[PDB]
């Protein structure tokens, strides 16, 4: 997931300064702009709250696979905070699989879990 | 001491928002000084509009500053200044002139000083 | 100059260069949109020109087709300008031509009036001692017929009402991305038309007097509309070229400032090390 | 020696006006450097128009310089210099090209060479 | 060393032409990004068509890269690469796909890869 | 013949900058651009090929007196080479006059020789 994340961040950092003129929707570059803004919102973190590597992998997968494209940037922090609780409640199998095999779980199961959480997440 | 558990969550958030607004304003000056305010977007125009007022309201009149200002000083509590900066961030006083915030103390004195200019 | 000042100058120039490059790209996109709109407008002009040519060889008893509808009197001037600067000489050339013409041939404030599109023309003529009767300021980037049909109708109705007896329109004509030519066109009264497949239009021939009362204002309105598409295309091309030039100038200035900054840094290191060694060996 | 009681009142005034226009042009040179002369106001454009011609008229062809460029040099009285600079400040020769002001002596040679070139 | 006195007139000309074509392609990048490639004039599209193939043919399969790609490596003589680039510039292979130039040695290997692709 | 070339080359170098920015240049500016381009073409030279001053005088005279105005820019170097060959073939009298007297020969003779060479010269 790091390869996709790096390319998204780079394609935001360069091609930045088009945001003000991207307010006038042009070229569909606004897709790249929104993805970069959401990536920047995801990379933020608080003090003395380290994240487990499996949860980091899961949230970066959710970001890079486009499951955050309809959540506004104002709600990304809440999405991640509640997604961690949803994970430790109903994704123990995925967490254990990652912790044991050091590899991603089945993409179908990942999509199922993410969609299940996303249908319960209320956007405001 | 600027931590949520030391000073309070509302105070921390309003201070961080003020700092963010001023940081955003600082970058716009370089392009404003060349291309003018007319080329800025509607968002950046509002950012400048509120940031100038915030920066001007950051001023104060000191008791020992009578020799230099004529007018007497003031004492502003932390709750009152937090409330005033919250109102300015929310944009209640966008219609007020920016000069009304110079060395004023509270926002009450801002709105009273505005009356002297006919606003 | 100090290193701090040079660094601030370099950073400001870099930011300005980035902004100007983005503006140039946006202006290129808008120019392409304006060009495709101008392409789309062609068939309406073709059909209306054919119809008017077919029915303008008739008795022509209407006021508009008269070679001189009314003698020399107050004259209306239509000018098309932009709403924002940074377009180069786009506004300046048109305003200069208009000012020179009205000074050379009119020489009296009573016999000329200005119809102005774009706020910069308003500012120019208000700063001068100029009587302006009709104004329109806001307009979309890709304007439509109905956007200012409401002012085109008033412009034609003023001539139909006898307020002024002559119409001229000044606008920039789009030739290329580098070339914009200021163009003057005699708008009213109608003077001449085309020459092909004559008469084809008047087969139906419903009564001529009633048909010309509506056909002519339409041709004038189409003429004002054709002038706005060309003006918008010229404005977009001028903005693109000006932003490209500004970006190039900013890049060159950045290069020179970086050279000066590096020389100053080397000089500062030399001075500090020389002072260090002199003090050390002065013992 | 640049004092009103030493060189004369009109001499002093002309010198001060020339220096003021040159200072204004020096200030504007930063803006012309990046975005050209299009965004300057009507006042600043006239300042540039006058300043360029003044700067070019400050040039002179020297007798010694005849070995480098074949042209013969000139000797200009101070009264003629003052009259020429006052005329340029007054806007008498705004229509002449700016390249006609280079390496000449008296103000009449500017007109002569402008007539020699296209005018 | 890239001077006709010591590298050869043909070599110098081919190298200069390649560099000029690549510079033109680099110049056209912003307009290719903003507008579709069709908007470019036929000459500009031909320039891009040549330049992409040249850029891909500049690549090579290395002997030490077998540990990464499985395929062997190639050693290309300077005369061979000059002849190949000259033929590419002359439009001899405009009909071949651009992926046949991706990682080869001689110019003949491009033809062989295209034939295998079908 | 040298003074015109020197000042022109210095100025042409700055007028071309205006030409690069793009403007509706007048006929005088177009003529200046053409003359400057031809001067730049004639002032080029190759490695280890010095030219006699007598041949330099004739080539600069041909440049300055407009005899190269109808020659395309890309053909200037070939024109100079073929002109040197034609001079070695036929203008021995002019070359010897310049060598002996350090002064220009008859201007009518120079014009006749140049216009005779231009007939044998082939464009493009």
């Amino acid at each position: 997931v790091a390869g996709t994340l790096r390319l998204d961040l780079a394609a935001y950092r360069e091609l930045e300064a088009f945001a003000q003129f991207g307010s006038d929707l042009d070229k569909a570059t606004q897709a790249k702009l929104a993805r970069g803004a959401r990536t920047v919102e995801v990379l933020k973190q608080d003090l003395h709250q380290p994240i487990p590597v499996e949860k980091q992998v899961l949230i970066i997968y959710a970001l890079t696979r486009g499951f955050l494209d309809d959540i506004p940037v104002e709600d990304v922090r809440r999405f991640e905070k509640e997604f961690y609780l949803f994970l430790d409640q109903n994704g123990q199998h995925l967490l254990e699989h990652i912790r044991t095999t050091k590899d991603l779980p089945n993409e179908d199961d990942l999509n199922k879990a993410i969609e299940a959480f996303k249908k319960t997440f209320v956007v405001s | 001491a600027l931590a949520p558990e030391i000073v309070g969550e509302e105070h921390y958030q309003v201070a961080r928002k003020v700092q963010q607004t001023l940081q955003r304003y600082k970058e716009l000056q370089d392009i404003i000084a060349i291309l003018g305010m007319d080329e800025l977007s509607d968002e950046d125009k509002l950012v400048v509009h509120r940031a100038r007022r915030i920066q001007f309201f950051l001023s104060q009149n000191f008791h020992v500053a009578e020799q230099f200002t004529g007018q007497p000083g003031s004492y502003v509590p932390v709750k009152e200044t937090v409330r005033g900066f919250k109102e300015i961030l929310e944009g209640k006083y966008d219609h007020l002139p920016e000069d009304a915030f110079r060395l004023v103390g509270r926002i009450e004195e801002v709105v009273e000083k505005a009356k002297a200019m006919g606003v | 100059a100090s290193l701090r000042d040079i660094k601030t100058r370099i950073n400001a120039t870099k930011k300005t260069s980035q902004i100007t490059k983005a503006m140039e790209m946006v202006s290129t996109s808008k120019l392409n949109r304006a060009e495709q709109n101008a392409k789309s407008f062609v068939p309406y002009m073709e059909k209306i020109q054919e119809v008017v040519a077919n029915v303008a060889l008739g008795a022509g008893g209407a006021s508009h087709p008269m070679l001189v509808s009314r003698p020399v009197k107050k004259t209306g001037y239509l000018v098309i300008t932009s709403d924002r600067g940074l377009a180069g000489a786009y506004n300046s050339n048109v305003l200069r031509l208009v000012y020179q013409t009205i000074q050379k041939r009119h020489a009296s404030p009573d016999e000329y009036a200005i119809i102005v599109i774009g706020r910069v023309g308003l500012s120019f003529f208000r700063k001068r001692n100029m009587p302006v009767i009709l104004d329109i300021t806001r307009l979309p980037d890709q304007p439509s017929f109905a956007d200012i049909k409401e002012i085109a109708r008033k412009t034609v109705g003023l001539f139909a009402d006898g307020t002024f007896d002559e119409l001229y329109m000044y606008y920039n004509h789009y030739v290329s991305a580098i070339q914009q030519e200021v163009t003057e066109r005699k708008l009213l009264p109608l003077t001449d038309l085309a020459e092909n497949k004559q008469r084809t239009v008047y087969e139906f021939e419903p009564s001529q007097e009633e048909i010309l009362d509506v056909l002519l204002p339409q041709y004038a309105e189409s003429l004002i509309y054709g002038a706005l598409l060309d003006a918008k295309a010229s404005e977009h091309a001028a903005r693109m070229t000006a932003m490209k030039n500004a970006t190039d100038n900013a890049n060159e200035l950045i290069r020179t400032l970086t050279l000066s900054y590096n020389r100053a840094r080397q000089a500062a290191i030399t001075q500090e090390i020389t002072e260090i060694v002199a003090g050390a060996n002065a013992l």
